[PDB]
């Protein structure tokens, strides 16, 4: 999955 | 409520306690009962406030993925998986609504400062994010909408009021350029905003002290991972 | 109980799921309920109960732990450390007692092969020696004495009934070994057992199938790295 | 802390 922050 | 008998001070204090135990549901729990105190929160509260529900939730989505995976290889070519994948959904849905409750009752109208604006219209934008992650009904299209609309109001005014280095813009652009990618099935729109974001952030480090920005540092290596990740 | 309307079969499929999941609370509650339906536990399914407990009560005993260390500082040369490190102790206090409470209730007096009742008896002083790790007043001898017979007799029928091999027989004897060190000051006795039980063991891996015993290999290498912290 | 299982 695609980093968040 | 449940935490109405207890300190706002002593609330702060014990949800400091609860991150070095690494207990966030208390951390969290702690955090609401300081916010429904009435009292704006500062910097560090946000923090506080953000992390916790943060952690919450991150270990509900991650058990949602590994449920709705099984669930999807056990409908190809029991109820129970299925049952067990709907208590961890309302469980996480729950949570959410707790927390975008807390936002819209308390936290988003008194906010005037560019800064706490921001932070608390992101966090609108990623928990309205976390339901559309789980939304199947005819509701789906609606709260997709609703985090679109709260990471486009926080971006209005980040640009207006916040330099390009301001960790709170990066990590909305960051979250806003995922939710283009994840769930408005926009990839060209979220590279986009990930190359303009990081970008934009490179030419502005000029100004900044050495050892003051290490969570934007650590916001742009995010950016270059999505975009190398997508690209 | 809250258990109650779910079938066995389900209980245990979701304890599974819970695992993949990394849901424990979810998994011990699963287990509960499974144990409370009256029937004997089989092997797989003694394991799901074990290591939901465990994963459980490891989160609060950390906690726990960090709590403590804070307020050990705080009395050195406010309320709210001592009021959290209390609430944290309660919540464990909480879980050693259902666990002990479904092993003296269903678990114990119907198991009559070895392994089982070796493997319930481990149990038992294991959460006897989580509740003497925080017990701090005139009752702290009688829990220390309760894990130590539940561990004396785990022994006595696992040296007459298991190879020394067994996991069960070798993870007895590691966790014994760490109740003489830690929690009866008995660090001569914890290395005497901790070296013995390798050495014995060794001594018969010549019996085994190759790829069977992972788990006994994997409590050997911890016996030597208990030996290795401590001599 | 030592190791246990
Ligand atoms: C419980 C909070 C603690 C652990 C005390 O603080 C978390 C962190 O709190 C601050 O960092 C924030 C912050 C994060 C940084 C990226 C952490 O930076 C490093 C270097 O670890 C991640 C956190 O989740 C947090 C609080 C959240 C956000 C996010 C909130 O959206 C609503 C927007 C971007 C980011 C902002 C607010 C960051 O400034 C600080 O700037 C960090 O310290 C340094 C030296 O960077 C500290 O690690
Ligand atoms: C939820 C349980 C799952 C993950 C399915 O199984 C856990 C594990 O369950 C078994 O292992 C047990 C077992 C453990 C093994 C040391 C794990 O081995 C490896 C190689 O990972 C640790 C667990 O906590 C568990 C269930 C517990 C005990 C402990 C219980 O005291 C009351 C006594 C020693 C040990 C025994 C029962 C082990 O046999 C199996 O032998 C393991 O598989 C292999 C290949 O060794 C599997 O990883
Ligand atoms: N370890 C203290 C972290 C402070 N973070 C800045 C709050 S705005
Ligand atoms: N992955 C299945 C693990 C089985 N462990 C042996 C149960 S006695």
């Amino acid at each position: 999955f695609p980093a968040t922050v | 409520g449940a935490m109405g008998s207890m300190e706002r001070a002593s609330l702060i204090q014990k949800a400091k306690l609860a991150e070095q135990a690494e207990r966030y549901e208390d951390m969290a729990a702690f955090m609401k009962g300081a916010v429904e105190k009435g009292e704006e929160l500062s910097c560090e509260e946000r923090n506080l406030l953000s992390v916790a529900y943060k952690n919450v939730v991150g270990g509900q989505r991650a058990a949602w993925r590994v449920l709705s995976s099984i669930e999807q290889k056990s409908n190809e070519e029991g109820p129970e998986v299925r049952e067990y994948r709907e208590k961890v959904e309302t469980e996480l849905q729950g949570v959410c609504d707790t927390v975008l409750g807390l936002l819209d009752s308390h936290l988003i109208k008194e906010a005037g400062d560019a800064e706490s604006r921001v932070f608390y219209l992101k966090m609108k934008g990623d928990y309205y994010r976390y339901l559309a992650e789980v939304a199947t009904g005819d509701d789906k299209k609606r709260i997709i909408d609703s985090a679109r609309s709260a990471y486009q109001e926080a971006m209005d005014i980040s640009k207006k009021e916040m330099p390009p280095t301001n960790p709170i813009r990066l990590g909305l652009a960051l979250n806003f350029s995922v939710f283009h990618y994840e769930i408005a099935n926009s990839p060209e729109e979220a590279i986009s905003l990930a190359k303009t974001t990081f970008d934009e952030a490179m030419a502005d480090l000029h100004t900044l002290s050495e050892d003051s920005y290490k969570d934007s540092t650590l916001i742009m290596q995010l950016l270059r991972d999505n975009l190398t990740l997508w690209t």
